[PDB]
RNA sequence: UGGAGAGUUUGAUCCUGGCUCAGGGUGAACGCUGGCGGCGUGCCUAAGACAUGCAAGUCGUGCGGGCCGCGGGAUUUUACUCCGUGGUCAGCGGCGGACGGGUGAGUAACGCGUGGGUGACCUACCCGGAAGAGGGGGACAACCCGGGGAAACUCGGGCUAAUCCCCCAUGUGGACCCGCCCCUUGGGGUGUGUCCAAAGGGCUUUGCCCGCUUCCGGAUGGGCCCGCGUCCCAUCAGCUAGUUGGUGGGGUAAUGGCCCACCAAGGCGACGACGGGUAGCCGGUCUGAGAGGAUGGCCGGCCACAGGGGCACUGAGACACGGGCCCCACUCCUACGGGAGGCAGCAGUUAGGAAUCUUCCGCAAUGGGCGCAAGCCUGACGGAGCGACGCCGCUUGGAGGAAGAAGCCCUUCGGGGUGUAAACUCCUGAACCCGGGACGAAACCCCCGACGAGGGGACUGACGGUACCGGGGUAAUAGCGCCGGCCAACUCCGUGCCAGCAGCCGCGGUAAUACGGAGGGCGCGAGCGUUACCCGGAUUCACUGGGCGUAAAGGGCGUGUAGGCGGCCUGGGGCGUCCCAUGUGAAAGA
């Protein structure tokens, strides 16, 4: 009456709380960059975004945020910048977008 | 093949949508006679470029909402609100039908 | 992970095989993605082991390991014998 | 199974002569040279016009009543016909015939179908010289029907093969008689036999 | 290659019409009876409750330890300590616990079936190809030390390894924004910008093996969408607020009111919406000449469920039968504070019931998981057990044997029957005894070769001392239904509208072929009957294939709504219709 592989369920919450580490990281920067943006600021909102880019990815390499879940996120977040960015003036610093 | 049907427009008091009414006909499984039938499809029409009569072409789709899976081809021949008519008769046939 | 495998037909002491490929999880005697051909394993026909040697050759070549003994007879049938 | 019990007491009953008992069932004695009349009380009493009915039973049971055989394994042949190309009335008769507890009594190997097959059960008999126990063997053609050479010298095997040193032999079966074997040619046509039955009334028996 | 009809309304007839019977079938059960074997098959009821045992693991060739051992080292002093090795125990880490197995409760629905869509997607392991793996850092169990609880368990502190976690690097490549090109729903290509890799382990250690990373593809498995088809009641006629659409977000692998904010006012219905009842669907099964009806057990496919209801976490995959959380009902533990559990896995128990099996053997085979391998696990499975529950084969003898024993049954008193039946003579020899004795099993593995091809060798059988072969050998089981007509088979007593029979028509009131019995006979035979249910006959829902003056059946009559139906000639279109090719129609079944 005790089947040993329910440490299955032991490992199951020690990924639980690093998945929900990592992505609560991950948006908290996204948020953090679209509001820069929001607020019409240049280098430091890429800079933001450029990062939140990273840990994207960063996720996607494991089975967090795995595929291309990841890819609309960042699609979201490109998109979601650029427009903000150009609903105000200088689009400055390379950064994460194209030219 | 994507099953392309072509109706007539009943309906376009939808924002880019419009209902059509595809009749079908065959041989009654056992007893023979011919027997004529119909269904309303609603159709994706994005630029509210068909109207009331218009016999249109009707195309399987990738679904727009729920119950919208097929977006509108051409456009066949204008006119025919005599088409129209007899489904609106048939309607408040209805009416005249409760207690 | 697709499998030639052992299928078994036939009846109670009556063992009777089929050279199937099918899908590693399917029950044994379950659907299969083809037959490829049979096997009596008591011999009691002159002809009790056959393989469409092409196809058998066919199904490798996308891959799709044999069981070890399903393996044994498609050797017997030089699927393997080449040159 | 089987039958069991009196035999040539259908001998009467059907109101013709059966051979049942082979060697009796044949002379001066197959109580039809007695009492050629249905058993019982009610047996040398006025018949009365039979029915319809009646009348295909009566020449169903006489057909089977012949071969010795169970209802159940009876009709199972008759069904086995009917479907199989062509003439179900005469091809029943054949597999009737191609039974080998009956083909050895046909090849003079016994006297009886009833002895015949118990020679069959007791395997005495050979098919291609494999031994065969079974009553029911279809016999095709080319088969040779042997004598265990095991059981030659059986006074019954002896005796029974001296009656046919003369003896001729169905249209359709060989018979070396030294050798004690025998072969089936090919399947009977209606008219090799003389079955005192008419097939077609035992067709309309299982068509109502 | 395929079609049978009969009884019964009348004093008699023709017709209408119902009822009824002959046939086939079943996961059956019940009665009397019951010998052998093979292959099938066996909770249809309470998706009621469950004792006990087994049913999912595995890898030391990813890593560090505890406990029990053995051995060897540093010292010539044996306290302390380094190395090696064997058990064993969990822990970390990986792969599998989403398969396999069970059940039909729910579901009238894209659930299924069938044909298509995906430019709207995912796929661990397997195959093929291209390219890689350079540095550094970190933690948590185990172990140790505390504290709380009766228990289940739990809180704190400290040490530590890795194929565990993270940072930097290289970017074959890929992701994302933007621009452009092809292509046309989000498909392929390219250019600046950004962003993202990796793990090591084993040796027959410099050359291989098992792995790792990123990418394109392949195979397999899935998600989603659409056309058509899919039971009963209209004594259910009107339904609808995420409702129908939009714009923008959220969410997912992905479309979508799937979810949210806001705008519009829609959407569905007699071609039957809404509502109620019933039900898993199919391949197919039974029946029918056929069309059709009925059905979905066993086997195969799909689905749904895992005491009842929600829910999410992990992960390639689940919203997970033997994983998690909460509510409910229930059962046990309890120091009353709190805990534990979930056979619709295999067996078995109990309850309901007219009724449904062994708490069996084996992993030998097939198949699945993990493992480089040896192997370990597998109530999938392969087998044996029980039950005439079904199908098939076989047995209870074979040949002789009286003008015919006895006994019993009739009898017109001579006779007739059971009956070649027995007794009795020969012959074979189911059972049973002894002897021998399987196929199912040659692979993985080892050696040779090159871990390839090919060649060689070794191990292994549950069933089982069964099948089958050879020798010996005993005359060795028969029942059940029926006999007025339909329907095959008749006499005598008993009984006197009694006792009783009866599928329908009908039998019994002192001569009953109908009741009970005996003799006899008919029909089947290890079965025969019975009851229930399905198709048939029933052209008795009639499409094939019916009808309405009086038999049941013309609306009391009109007007005309939708709907059905449409004169003669020509031309266009080719929707119905027809023809050819082609794809599909899995397996099993027939």
């Amino acid at each position: 009456r005790n089947l040993s592989a329910l440490k299955r369920h032991r490992q199951s919450l020690k990924r639980r709380l690093r998945n929900k580490a990592k992505k609560s990281a991950i948006k908290t920067l996204s948020k953090k960059a679209i509001q820069l943006a929001q607020e019409g600021k240049a280098e430091e909102a890429l800079k933001i975004m450029r990062k939140a880019e990273s840990l994207i990815d960063k996720a996607a390499k494991g089975s967090t945020l795995h595929k291309n879940a990841a890819a609309r996120r960042k699609s979201r977040l490109m998109r979601k910048v650029r427009q903000l960015l150009e609903a105000a003036g200088a689009p400055l610093i390379g950064g994460g977008l194209s030219a | 093949p994507k099953k392309v049907l072509t109706g007539v427009v009943v309906s376009d008091k939808m924002q880019k949508t419009v209902t059509v009414l595809v009749e079908r006909q065959f041989p009654h499984p056992l007893y023979g006679k011919v027997i004529k039938r119909s269904k309303k499809y609603l159709a994706h029409d994005p630029e509210e470029k068909y109207k009331l009569g218009d016999v249109v072409e009707i195309i399987e789709s990738r679904p727009i909402s729920k119950r919208k899976r097929f977006r509108v081809l051409r456009l066949v021949e204008s006119g025919r609100m005599d088409l129209v008519e007899k489904y609106l008769i048939r309607r408040q046939n209805y009416e005249s039908l409760s207690k | 992970m697709v499998k030639i495998r052992l299928a078994r037909f036939g009846s109670k002491h009556n063992p009777h095989y089929r050279i199937v490929v099918t899908d590693a999880r399917r029950k044994r005697d379950g659907k299969y993605i083809e037959k490829i051909g049979y096997y009596d394993p008591r011999k009691t026909t002159p002809d009790w082991l056959k393989v469409d040697v092409e196809r058998a050759r066919y199904w490798l070549s996308v891959g799709a390991q044999p069981t070890d003994t399903a393996r044994r007879l498609l050797r017997q049938a030089g699927v393997f014998r080449q040159e | 199974g089987r039958y069991i019990g009196p035999v040539c007491r259908l001998c009467r009953r059907e109101g013709v002569k059966l051979y049942l008992k082979g060697e009796r069932c044949y002379s001066p004695k197959c109580a039809m040279e007695r009492r050629p009349y249905p058993p019982g009380q009610h047996g040398q009493k006025r018949a009365r016009r039979p029915s319809d009915y009646a009348v295909r039973l009566r020449e169903k049971q006489k057909l089977r009543r012949i071969y010795g055989i169970s209802e159940r394994q009876f009709r199972n042949l008759f069904e086995e016909a009917s479907k199989k190309k062509g003439v179900t009335g005469s091809v029943f008769l054949g597999l009737l015939e191609s039974r080998l507890d009956n083909v050895v009594y046909r090849l003079g190997f016994a006297v009886s179908r009833r002895q015949a097959r118990q020679l069959v059960r007791h395997g005495h008999i050979t098919v291609n010289g494999r031994r065969v126990d079974l009553p029911s063997y279809r016999v095709r053609p080319g088969d040779e029907i042997a004598v265990a050479e095991k059981s030659r010298n059986l006074e019954l095997i002896r005796q029974n093969l001296e009656a046919m040193k003369g003896r001729k032999v169905g249209p359709w079966l060989s018979l070396d008689v030294e050798g004690m074997k025998g072969k089936f040619l090919r399947l009977p046509d209606r008219e090799d036999l003389a079955l005192p039955v008419n097939e077609q009334l035992v067709i309309e028996f299982y068509s109502r």
